[PDB]
């Protein structure tokens, strides 16, 4: 009866790293919420 | 002049208002401990500003009128229902946990803003650095899932890294049987349903994780139930501390300016709380979101800006 | 939670005839409802429809069809009175037309 | 056969498929400046050889 | 009684005023196209001893 | 009511309103004077009036 | 390109002296009214964005918006008219000074020109 | 055109190709950038000396000045890259891939 | 003609300043007044147009379209005020604003005196319709329907803009009067062929031509009732207006360039008409009938005879009214049962007699019953096609036999038979719905009383 | 960063651009480019993280290579003609070198690869600066030497930029990369009409700068950098989302919005020459930019996405700092088309 609105399943297709996931870019990960990557614990 | 780059270029510096008595203090303890009264005594003895522990409706007290709003419009969670049915399938437990974490983050931002604007010290009854113990208490008892823990960890990692830890961490250690007896003597029926395992998990996470973590960057003053009543002893113990291990001595005017710009603009503070992570416990549908937002807009002093609401007595609107 | 969102349930339809047995299908408030019906009927059926049709039916003949009929009658009378073919296959006078002198 | 299959196939579906394939090809880069500057060198050489010769 | 009803139904005059303004603007626009007034080979007529323009 | 005093005062900022209205009035007067001056100048150049 | 280099042009004048020989745009010019409408829309959007009563929040600032837009639009219209007048003046002068490139052809009537006829059927 | 101009132009082209090719180190790319600056300076000096353009003699010097700036800039960036990874390898600079 | 344009721009702020419970009343009343005012444009001359100003003009082809648009706006408001009851006041005002902007753009489009302004308004009409469809639709197919509707139009319309600017550069003007008076024949060249295609294809897509029609069933079904009305009644006729305005310069190339389209228009006329025989969705059936009628209009415009143009104008007006009424009738049942399947609700004549007679009169008008204007236009087009070629009647005849075959079929499926047992939420028809049906159907009969007003300039 | 130092760096960037604009000497233009790059590098790195360092390094390398080619072109032009004035560029080889260097500075294809990554790697303010102010100087230099533009090379690069921007924008979920690809496509549109009329180039530049400023200021007001984070804005700022949708439609080029005017004028100017196929291809390619604009509008304004609980708290707090000229920029980005002839004030 009510107007259809997007749900979690619909919204999760816009939450990937890129659109149209492929074999090569399947292992890509979206950037961190704040654009600060974790510090690589480089041995000194 | 509202604080900003212009107020920093000319005049206003904050290192000239820090007077060595600021000493941001958080008083910490298990459930039903005398930490609140000790915090109040410390605040009124040291001349600091006391912050009552942030509850569900803390944000309602700092916006509009201080009166709290409806639970459906703010919070959407209750502690009584968590005590009654901690394993309810509606996701009340983690929703309450996340709302409480956001409230604590807001309170920490307000305390830091007051400290950096007036120089007066603050006392807190808890902080975002110690909220996680409750989260762990829910995880070990099966109240919440592991995905909720991961979401909490992500939000905490992206939020708490931008602030400074408190100078002094005060812990009131009360054993589990004693707090159980205090809860029995309290009189609230809902609190009587707290199992001993919950309090034991809180104490375990509190002793094994929080205190060791804060030892490397804060002054930790553990106490006991009997030592808490004599607050003069605690105060004079605080007056003879050496705040030399934390990141506070390494703060310049530029870092303080950045932090002061961050603590105001509460929208920036709360930005990363609502990240697009779709947990069923905290995700709200479009229809319910629209209905609740429309209801919130209908509140007497919430439709417009805090100076343009005619129906709460604001006059001269057309000339503003 | 075995669910995905905290979503409101789908509400059921509200029958306008329930609280208002004579509801006109316009609005929930009976007074605004009745006045909406009245203005729709008055400005649709009474004002635009009938008066507009009357205005259209009595529009002046700017299309010039009785004028064309009268002109045709006069021309036909004149040409029949003078024994003329009543219409020429040349729309224009050939004298005012300069054809090419040769096409070979 | 006509409306739901072939008329759909010719104009909109073929266009969408081609645009999606081209977008996937263009956008998916390794992110390494080595390949980018190799492409820059190739482009510079091509422009020098082709456009510059025909003055 | 006049004040409240006027403040409630002042919006009902916008469309009639708009129509009047449109008529006035049409008059102003078609008064700028008089370069051939009383100059047509089909309607060139002698001006009456009392009027000044064939049409306005 | 409001817990905080609503930094934008319940009475309008008379200074800001004052110079905003002042600059609006000044701009309008300057535009009128400029229009009159260009009208006169154009009439003078073309020998109309 | 075409008008960037012109003899006797001051670089950053924006309104040469010879532009004063042109009729100034009327204050009731429809383009000026549109600029005022744009200013009013800017004021309304300013009210809406800052969460204020859109129609009646700030009258002084809306008036400032409208008058600023009208003020800029007046000189913008003046410059536009001046540049179009310059274009027409240059085109007419170039046509006059090069008669052989713009010759007046012989006038032919439709009774002499033979247009092919294409029946519709 | 004499042979020395051709040699200088070939040196500039070689340095440009060396920059456009990346092996592992950013230091080598910065070296190629300074080589291009050196070749440009030599070409400009030869041209200005051959045709006795007296007032142009200062303009190579200014060129060198800005060369240092570029070099300085690069060095600063290189330091940060090392501080992030411990090596100046261009392979590490791939975060903006996704 | 600003006496009609300005009142719409005054509908805008009156709607935005009306109180919460009076928006529909004010909008309906003033839209009806505006339609009454616009009705004065029907007093057309017999030789030339009504040249109001340098930018606007009117002839006997655009005046009926303007009257149709101004009359359709109040009907759209009436049908929209039912399914938007729970909507907030701001979004209801936004919906009314969308409708008002659409009407204003259409009014300016039908009277633009030069081709670039007409094109600008013709594409400006896209934005309000797209917003309406993609914001107030019900199902999740509305996004794809809006995308199809937008891109089908734009892909065919951008080359039209290129051709228009090229034509203005070559000839010096794009004013319709100067274009007609200074018209010259088009040579048989590849460049001229592609110019013809660029000038024609945008209006072919807007009709839509059979083959490029796939956007119409998606757009007209997923759209709300007002969107469906404006799409079927007016927005489909923009292509016809553009074709009959721009075909003057395309001669004599059209004589051999209309051969493919005509075929696509004729055989497709059958194909779509057959689809309605096997449609399980009522709205899709109405959409495909619209496609077939518009293909007939394409044939009329392409063969380019005076009878063809008169029939095309009459058919455009009649189809707009009929499709609007049919969509409203289908939407009533949809609001009753919340499903678009035809065989779900059956035997509605027993429970809704007056709505049953509205269905009957709409179906009778759809299948071209004499002496309705539908039959006038269809028969004029058929006679013109028979003059064009004596074989066309065969296809024409086929279409007629199919048309009624589905029309009455729908009337039999929804209205006759026995009622579905489990459905018990069928309330008596409201006064608003009956008034909407009456205001749809009465102008049709009043127009067949005086049909010369909708026969175009060739009359 | 200290506010005084940041102001000094911004003023140095602006002064370098001004020096490029007001200089009649090739060496002074090169010096302006050098100063612009030198002061611009730290601005990208105001908020320190590995991604900002990555973006700064890539931008520095690209601009340094472009500067090298620009200086070599200047030197070759001096060698074949002892002229230091920015003029017809008497040598064709140096002219090609200058065209390629300026195209790489602007980000025209196939030198576009740096634009999406740098924009993604910096903040929204740095992205605004990079995508608005950094295009003025190379475009000014290109306009000044448009008479010797090789039509084949410039038109090929412009068409490649349009195609590549349209294709790349389809695959992007992050907003900064979408803005970068739209920037590349608009750069192609601007440079296509450059050899024919620089006034159209300036008009397109102004319209794009207005639209981009409005877009970036809207994205800063609603602190969203991804598609899903922008899907939450309707529950807090519905007016902002509506204005964002209208601005996106304007960028798409749909009339009667402002974005239609630059492409319409460019098409008319090209059709004044013969130039028929290229504007048609440009329009059917800008259809892709409109497509992903419409996808963003679907995700942000025309549908209501699910929200979170904590957003309730955000309902109680207003914006602390409001950006000025945002309403003016929105109005100029939407309701400007009727004032189209005013472009005569641009030549
Ligand atoms: C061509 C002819 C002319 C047309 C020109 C173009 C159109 C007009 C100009 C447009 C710009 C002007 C206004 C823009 C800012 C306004 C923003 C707004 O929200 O308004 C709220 C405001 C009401 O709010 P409120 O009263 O403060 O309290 C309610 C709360 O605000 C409640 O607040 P809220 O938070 O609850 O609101 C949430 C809502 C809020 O969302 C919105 O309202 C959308 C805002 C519009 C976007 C504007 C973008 C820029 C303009 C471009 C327009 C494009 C036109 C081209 C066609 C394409 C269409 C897109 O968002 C949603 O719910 C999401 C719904 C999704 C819908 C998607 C479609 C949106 C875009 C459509 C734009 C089309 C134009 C609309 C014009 C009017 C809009 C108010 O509306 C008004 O009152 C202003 C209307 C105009 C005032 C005129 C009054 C003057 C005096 C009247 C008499 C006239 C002269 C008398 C003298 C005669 C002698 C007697
Ligand atoms: C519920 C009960 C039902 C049964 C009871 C019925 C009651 C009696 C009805 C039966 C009588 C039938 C009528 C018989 C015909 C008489 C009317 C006729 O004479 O009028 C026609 C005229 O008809 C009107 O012209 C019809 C006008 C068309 C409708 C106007 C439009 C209204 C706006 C609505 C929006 C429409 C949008 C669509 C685009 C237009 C004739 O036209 P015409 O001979 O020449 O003009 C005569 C005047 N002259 C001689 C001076 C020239
Ligand atoms: C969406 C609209 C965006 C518009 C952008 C901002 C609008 C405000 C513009 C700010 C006005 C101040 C700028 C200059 C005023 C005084 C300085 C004066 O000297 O400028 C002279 C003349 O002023 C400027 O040249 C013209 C500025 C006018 C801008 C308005 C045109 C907008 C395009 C049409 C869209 C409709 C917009 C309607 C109003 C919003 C420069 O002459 P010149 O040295 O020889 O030019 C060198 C470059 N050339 C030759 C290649 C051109
Ligand atoms: C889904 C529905 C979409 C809409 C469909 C629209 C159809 C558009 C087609 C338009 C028809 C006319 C186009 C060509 C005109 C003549 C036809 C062709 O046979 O030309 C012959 C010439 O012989 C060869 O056929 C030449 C053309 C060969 C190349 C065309 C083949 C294209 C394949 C079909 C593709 C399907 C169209 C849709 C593409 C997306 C005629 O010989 P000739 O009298 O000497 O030349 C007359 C033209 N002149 C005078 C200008 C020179
Ligand atoms: C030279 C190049 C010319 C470029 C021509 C541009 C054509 C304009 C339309 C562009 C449509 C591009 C569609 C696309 O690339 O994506 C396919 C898309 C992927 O879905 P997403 O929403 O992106 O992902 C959500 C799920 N994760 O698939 C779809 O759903 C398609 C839905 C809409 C399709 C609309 C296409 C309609 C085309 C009509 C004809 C226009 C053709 C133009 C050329 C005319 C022929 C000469
Ligand atoms: C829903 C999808 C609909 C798709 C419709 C899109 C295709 C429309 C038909 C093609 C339109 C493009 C024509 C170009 C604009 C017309 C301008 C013109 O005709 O001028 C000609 C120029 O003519 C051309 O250059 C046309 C070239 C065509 C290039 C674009 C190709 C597009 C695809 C062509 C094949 C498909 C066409 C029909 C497809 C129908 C849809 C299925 C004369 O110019 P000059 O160079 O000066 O010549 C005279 C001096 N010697
Ligand atoms: N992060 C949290 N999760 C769940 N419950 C909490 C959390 N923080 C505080 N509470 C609840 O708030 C109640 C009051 O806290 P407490 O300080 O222990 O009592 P009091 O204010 O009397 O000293 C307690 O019942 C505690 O369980």
């Amino acid at each position: 009866a009510r107007q259809w609105q997007p749900d979690v399943e619909w919204a999760e297709q816009f939450g990937g790293a890129v659109m149209y996931p492929t074999k090569e870019t399947a292992h890509w990960k979206p950037p961190p919420w704040n654009d600060v990557d974790p510090p690589k614990d480089t041995l000194v | 002049l509202q604080y900003g780059p212009l107020a920093f270029v000319l005049g206003e510096r904050t290192t000239r208002k820090l007077t060595e008595t600021s000493k941001v203090i958080t008083v910490d303890g298990n459930i039903c401990s005398g930490k609140g009264r000790l915090a109040r005594e410390i605040a009124e003895k040291l001349g600091l500003r006391h912050f009552p522990e942030a509850g569900i409706h803390y944000a309602d007290s700092t916006t509009g009128d201080g009166k709290p709003l409806d639970v459906q419009l703010s919070g959407n969670c209750s502690l009584e229902k968590f005590y009654d049915d901690p394993k309810s399938n509606d996701g009340n437990s983690y929703r309450l946990q996340s709302w409480l974490y956001a409230s604590r983050l807001l309170q920490y931002a307000d305390a830091l803003e007051h400290l950096l604007s007036t120089g007066q010290g603050v006392v807190l009854e808890r902080s975002i650095y110690s909220d996680f113990v409750f989260l762990e208490a829910m995880y070990r008892q099966g109240f919440i899932r592991k995905q909720c823990v991961e979401h909490y960890n992500e939000v905490k990692k992206v939020t708490a890294c931008e602030y400074l830890p408190p100078h002094v961490v005060v812990y009131v250690d009360v054993p589990v049987p004693e707090i159980q007896s205090r809860i029995q003597k309290k009189g609230n029926p809902h609190e009587m349903k707290i199992t001993a395992a919950y309090l034991q998990d809180i104490e375990n996470a509190y002793k094994k994780t929080f205190l060791p973590e804060m030892s490397e960057k804060c002054e930790v003053l553990q106490y006991s139930a009997r030592e808490a009543e004599d607050a003069e002893k605690v105060v004079e113990d605080i007056e003879y501390l050496k705040c030399d291990k934390g990141p506070w001595p390494d703060q310049d005017d530029r870092t303080f300016h950045r932090l002061r710009m961050l603590v105001q603009n509460k929208l920036e503070v709360l930005n990363y709380t609502t990240i697009p992570v779709y947990l069923p416990e905290i995700t709200i549908g479009a229809h319910q979101s629209d209905r609740v937002f429309q209801k919130f807009t209908e509140l007497p002093g919430r439709k417009y800006s805090p100076g343009y609401n005619e129906d709460v007595g604001d006059k001269w609107i057309w000339l503003k | 939670p075995t669910i995905r969102l905290q979503e409101d349930p789908d509400p059921e339809d509200e029958n306008l005839y329930e609280k208002n047995p004579d509801s006109h299908g316009y609005d929930k408030d009976p007074i605004v409802d009745l006045w909406n019906m009245r203005v729709v009927f008055f400005f649709g059926f009474s004002i635009v429809l009938v008066l507009g049709s009357t205005f259209v039916a009595y529009l002046p003949d700017y299309r010039m069809q009785e004028w064309a009929r009268r002109e045709a009658e006069r021309l036909v009378k004149y040409r029949e009175a003078n024994g003329l073919p009543l219409m020429e296959s040349n729309c224009f006078d050939p004298n005012k037309i300069q054809l090419p002198e040769d096409e070979d | 056969l006509l409306d739901l299959i072939w008329l759909e196939t010719i104009l909109p579906k073929t266009t969408s498929f081609i645009q999606m394939k081209m977008s996937i090809m263009v956008s998916n880069q390794k992110g390494l400046i080595k390949l980018y500057f190799l492409s820059f060198l190739i482009t510079i050489m091509i422009s020098m050889t082709l456009f510059n010769y025909h003055e | 009684n006049v004040l409240q009803i006027v403040r409630d139904h002042w919006v009902h005059i916008l469309v009639p005023v708009g129509f009047v303004f449109g008529c006035y603007l049409d008059r102003r626009s078609d008064e700028k196209l008089t370069a051939f007034r009383n100059k047509s080979l089909l309607f060139k007529r002698e001006l009456r001893p009392n009027e000044e323009v064939t049409w306005k | 009511k409001f817990y905080i005093r609503e930094p934008p005062h319940g009475s309008p900022d008379w200074l800001k309103v004052g110079l905003t209205l002042g600059t609006s009035v000044f701009l309008w007067i300057y535009l009128i004077k400029q229009h009159k001056e260009d009208v006169l100048e154009y009439k003078r150049r073309n020998g109309l009036e | 390109t075409m008008m960037s280099g012109r003899p006797g042009r001051v670089p950053l004048q924006f309104l040469p002296n010879e532009a004063r020989s042109l009729p100034p745009p009327k204050l009731t010019d429809p383009r000026l009214v549109y600029m005022g409408f744009l200013g009013y829309c800017s004021g309304l959007i300013d009210n809406a964005i800052r969460r204020r009563p859109v129609v009646s929040a700030g009258l002084h600032r809306q008036l400032l918006y409208v008058t600023s837009f009208v003020f800029f639009g007046y000189y913008l219209l003046k410059r536009q008219d001046y540049m179009y007048a310059l274009r027409d003046h240059d085109m007419f002068a170039y046509v006059k000074s090069h008669p052989e490139d713009f010759p007046e052809k012989d006038k032919k009537t439709y009774g002499e020109i033979l247009e092919e006829f294409h029946p519709v059927r | 055109m004499p042979l020395v101009y051709m040699n200088i132009i070939m040196a500039f082209a070689i340095a440009l190709a060396g920059l456009l090719m990346y092996r592992s180190h950013l230091m080598s790319s910065l070296l190629c950038l300074e080589g291009m600056m050196l070749s440009l300076f030599i070409m400009s000096t030869l041209i200005i000396l051959n045709t006795h353009f007296t007032l142009a003699n200062m303009m190579p010097i200014i060129l060198l000045v800005f060369a240092a700036c570029e070099a300085a800039l690069g060095l600063s960036l290189l330091v940060m890259v090392s501080n992030t990874y411990g090596t100046d390898y261009v392979q590490n600079l791939n975060l903006l891939q996704c | 003609m600003l006496k009609i344009i300005i009142p719409t721009t005054m509908l805008l702020p009156m709607t935005w300043m009306s109180k919460h419970n009076m928006i529909w009343i004010n909008a309906t009343v003033h839209s009806l007044l505006i339609s009454l005012i616009s009705l004065s444009l029907l007093n057309q001359l017999g030789e030339n147009s009504l040249n109001f100003s340098l930018t606007f003009f009117s002839d006997s082809l655009s005046a009926p379209l303007l009257v149709l648009t101004t009359w359709l706006l109040p009907l759209m408001l009436m049908a929209s005020q039912s399914h938007l009851s729970k909507e907030t006041t701001t979004r209801k005002k936004l919906y009314i604003t969308m409708l008002i902007l659409l009407q204003l753009f259409l009014i300016m489009t039908f009277t633009a005196t030069e081709l670039i302004l007409f094109y600008i308004l013709f594409e400006a009409t896209l934005v309000p319709t797209l917003i309406i469809i993609t914001r107030w639709g019900n199902q999740t197919e509305r996004l794809n329907a809006g995308l199809y509707f937008l891109f089908y139009t734009l892909a065919g319309s951008l080359p039209l803009l290129v051709a228009l600017v090229y034509i203005q550069n070559t000839t010096g003007s794009l004013n319709f009067l100067i274009i007609h008076y200074w018209s010259h024949p088009l040579s048989n060249s590849w460049s001229n062929i592609f110019m013809w295609l660029a000038c024609i294809m945008a209006f072919m897509v807007k009709m839509p031509l059979y083959g490029l029609h796939l956007w119409l069933p998606k757009a007209h079904v997923e759209a709300p009732i007002a969107g469906s009305m404006v799409l079927a009644a007016v927005l489909l006729k923009l292509g016809g207006y553009g074709m009959m305005r721009i075909t003057t310069i395309l001669n004599p190339l059209t004589n051999y360039m209309a051969y493919p389209f005509l075929m696509l228009s004729m055989w497709g006329m059958i194909m779509t008409s057959s689809i309605c025989l096997r449609q399980t969705d009522l709205k899709s059936l109405i959409a495909y009938s619209s496609v077939s009628h518009m293909a007939l209009v394409i044939v009329a415009i392409m063969i380019q005879t005076p009878w063809s143009f008169m029939g095309a104008t009459a058919l455009m007006i009649a189809h707009g009214l009929t499709s609007s009424m049919l969509f409203c009738l289908a939407n009533t049942n949809y609001e009753r049962v919340h499903s678009r399947t035809m065989i779900l609700a059956r035997g509605l004549q027993t429970l809704l007699p007056l709505m049953a007679t509205w269905w009957l009169v709409a179906s009778l008008t759809n299948l071209a019953l004499p002496p309705s204007i539908n039959l006038i236009g269809e028969l004029f087009i058929i006679t013109a096609s028979f003059s064009w070629s004596n074989i066309t009647i065969i296809l024409m005849g086929m279409n007629m036999m199919i048309t009624a075959l589905y029309s009455l079929y729908m009337l039999i499926t929804t209205q006759r038979g026995k009622y579905t047992h489990h459905i018990n939420n069928i309330k008596p028809s409201f006064t608003r719905e009956n008034a909407l049906m009456a205001l749809h159907i009465l102008p049709l009969l009043l127009l067949t009383l005086n049909p010369k007003m909708i026969l175009g300039p060739l009359y | 960063m200290n506010p005084i130092i940041y102001t000094t760096l911004i003023m140095t960037v602006m002064s370098g651009t001004m020096l490029v604009m007001i200089s009649s000497h090739w060496l002074l233009i090169w010096i302006g480019f050098e100063m612009n790059l030198l002061a611009m590098i730290p601005v990208l790195m105001k908020n320190f993280n590995p991604r900002a360092t990555e973006a700064a390094t890539k931008y520095f390398l690209t601009q340094a290579t472009a500067s090298m080619m620009l200086m070599m072109a200047i030197i070759i032009n001096l060698l074949y003609s002892g002229q230091w004035t920015i003029t017809k560029m008497f040598n064709p080889v140096a002219m090609t070198m200058m065209t390629m260097a300026l195209a790489m500075k602007l980000g025209l294809s196939p030198f576009h690869f740096w634009v999406p990554e740098v924009t993604q790697g910096i903040s929204l303010q740095a992205g605004l600066l990079l995508l608005t102010w950094q295009k003025l100087a190379p475009l000014s230099v290109l306009c000044q030497i448009s008479q010797s533009i090789n039509p084949n090379l410039m038109l090929t690069m412009a068409m490649l930029s349009i195609l590549i921007g349209g294709w790349g924008g389809l695959n992007q979920t992050q907003l900064r990369k979408i803005m970068a690809y739209s920037s590349i496509a608009h750069m192609g549109w601007m440079t296509a009409v450059l050899p024919y009329n620089t006034t159209m180039t300036i008009l397109n530049l102004l319209i794009y700068i207005t639209m981009t400023l409005a877009m970036f200021m809207l994205l800063i007001h609603s602190s969203a950098t991804t598609t899903l984070s922008l899907s939450h804005t309707w529950n807090k700022m519905p007016v902002i989302t509506s204005l964002m949708m209208v601005t996106l439609l304007s960028m798409g080029g749909l009339p009667p919005l402002s974005g239609f005017m630059p492409k319409w004028m460019i098409i008319q100017e090209m059709t004044k020459n013969e130039s028929i196929i290229m504007p048609t291809l440009m329009a059917m390619t800008a259809l892709l930019n409109l497509y992903f604009y419409m996808r963003l509008a679907y995700s942000s304004s025309l549908t209501m996405f699910p929200s979170t609980n904590n957003m309730k708290m955000k309902w109680q707090f207003e914006h602390t700092k409001q950006m000025k000229l945002l309403p003016t920029m929105i109005v100029l980005s939407t309701l400007v088309l009727p004032m189209t002839p005013a472009l005569s004030s641009l030549n």
